[PDB]
């Protein structure tokens, strides 16, 4: 389930999605185009092009509705959209070719219902797909992670 | 008169002292500036 | 609960509410009235517009009268005059509506009993009200929750 969360409409295309996240709602910088929600997008968001991302507090009226953010991030298997993926060495891995474009910006939720992560794209070396994504430090420091040649989606 | 107005020495004391002043405040400000944007990228790096 | 808690009359009419936590009084400062005793109302109040709120010492009769006062604040739900309320992320956050005006100065209580948060007022929207409760530090500082647009109950 994650129902709580919005993809970006561009001429009509699911581009990439955004999350609401401590009732700041964010999505990817380089995601093009509007989001589905006409309140939403109200929101005249604050960008980080440190991190392809862009932020900005979520209307009085949904902020109760928001995902709440997770610190920790102990090695195991993660939730998705896309079923579920696997943390291992500090990054998210996936199936190799599994996802791509359009998908950046989907959450990544903690088994208890809760975002660890926003992905923005990945790389294959040839094994297996590692994801690009913005992080938090256990301190809760927030990061963005990007493999050795990542693609944005 | 018996020189030329050089332009190094026109400036009087107290005037080329205040044209230093505010020469100094703006490349300072610039300086420290750029000094800034320098050590806030660092602060990333150093706790990725 | 009632047994240690009061009501504030409008001249007549119920606009407030009081509450005592290891023999000090308390109430919202915002909310005019008079306690329904003669013993409460009787005691001079101190006020500290930075807590919205005011307090009091009772006599000792009743020294023993009153919420014992933790802050032991795990996230988690706690019980209320109206039904339960959650806690989390550093949010005390309920049903939406329910409260409303004349409601402050209503505590939150332990499942011991023991009172954790004092109500200011709060946000109405969404799922979930979040509540603009005054509550302490783990070091047991006072501290003061105001979420964006909040009201005065």
């Amino acid at each position: 389930e994650s129902d709580k969360t919005f993809p970006i409409m561009l001429n009509g295309q699911v581009n990439g999605y955004a999350c609401v996240v401590g009732g700041r709602l964010m999505k990817p910088l380089h995601v093009e185009g509007k989001i589905d929600n006409e309140q939403l997008a109200a929101v005249k968001l604050k960008k980080a092009s440190m991190y392809d991302l862009e932020y900005g507090d979520v209307p009085q009226n949904m902020k109760s509705d928001t995902l709440q953010y997770t610190s920790d991030k102990p090695p195991g298997f993660y939730n998705w959209h896309h079923g579920a993926v696997q943390y291992e060495n500090g990054r998210f891995t996936v199936p190799r070719g599994v996802g791509g474009k359009g998908d950046s910006g989907r959450p990544i939720l903690d088994n208890r219902g809760r975002v660890v992560a926003i992905v923005l794209g990945g790389a294959n070396e040839g094994t297996r797909t590692a994801l690009s994504v913005v992080t938090w430090n256990q301190k809760g420091v927030t990061i963005k992670d990007t493999p050795e040649g990542s693609e944005p989606w | 008169h018996k020189v030329d107005q050089e332009f190094q020495a026109a400036v009087s004391k107290t005037s080329w002292n205040w044209l230093l002043a505010l020469f100094g405040g703006a490349s300072s400000l610039i300086v420290v500036g750029l000094i800034v944007l320098v050590c806030s990228s660092m602060l990333i790096n150093t706790r990725r």
